[PDB]
């Protein structure tokens, strides 16, 4: 009947769809941001659950350690010395294997959220890509309709039609860019603390390797003068 | 011995629900941007 009429309900319809394409995609990054948000909080939590308990531990070790060089300098027989040494080196090693499990759980546990997180960036981009491609294509369609009705005017149906697509569209570009933006905050502050705790990890595991080696350092050279 | 402190080494947390809560209502609002055409 009316064919430019025909030419919006082609638009509309189709643009309606691909709105709620948009909504579901962002429904679901947004249940996906929240998941990385709680995991990376309960690392971090662990993380600083763990150094300040080896903290304590490392300044009894050397507690003991200082006590032990103390009484060599003294001079008291080597039978009970021994003893307390042995037990020590026993004590540290049970100190050290267990945290070897504890690390490995977390370097595992730390590298999973970092894994998510990067997928999550990648599958964002990806949309934001194709999203304004869309957008573009529907603008570029917005803004040929006008062409046909030139000789038209406030109070013509068809008019008032063009005249709410466009609305409806630049209505949706706003929330569309929106979104774009408080993704791609979260995302960055999501990277910035990964960023952090994966560093600080891995200092953790480098100076825990050190203190163990001055600690045996140390213990070996009581172990060779107790002869 | 001195050990140092190995309390230096701090893990940080994030804080994005501003964000998280934004892209759900966005979600929602764009319910508001169909397009609901007159008849000719």
């Amino acid at each position: 009947m009316d064919v430019l009429y025909e030419n919006q309900k082609l638009i509309a319809n189709k643009f309606n769809s691909a709105i709620g394409k948009i909504q579901d995609s962002l429904s679901s990054t947004a249940s996906e941001l929240g998941k990385l948000q709680d995991e990376v909080n309960q690392n971090a939590q662990d993380l600083n659950t763990l150094v300040k308990q080896l903290s304590s531990n490392f300044g009894r070790i050397s507690s003991e350690l200082n006590d032990i060089l103390s009484r060599l300098d003294k001079g008291e027989p080597a039978k009970d010395l021994r003893s307390d040494i042995d037990n020590l080196e026993s004590k540290i090693a049970g100190f050290n294997s267990s945290l070897q499990k504890v690390l490995t759980n977390l370097a595992q546990k730390n590298q999973n959220v970092e894994d998510k997180l990067k997928g999550l960036e990648s599958r964002t981009s990806s949309l934001e890509k194709q999203i304004k491609g869309i957008a573009s294509n529907f603008q570029n369609e917005i803004l040929k309709q006008r062409e046909y009705l030139v000789n038209k005017g406030s109070g013509n149906v068809l008019y008032e039609n063009q005249k709410l697509i466009e609305n409806q569209f630049n209505s949706a570009i706003g929330k569309i860019q929106d979104s774009l933006s408080s993704t791609k905050s979260a995302l960055g502050k999501l990277k910035d603390v990964v960023n952090q705790n994966k560093q600080a990890l891995n200092t953790l595991v480098k100076q825990l390797s050190s203190n163990f080696g001055a600690i045996s350092s140390v213990l070996n050279d009581i172990k060779s003068r107790l002869d | 011995v001195d050990l140092g402190d190995i309390s230096g080494i701090n893990a940080s947390v994030v804080n994005i629900q501003k964000e998280i809560d934004r892209l759900n209502e966005v979600a929602k609002n764009l319910n508001e941007s169909l397009i609901d055409l007159q008849e000719s």
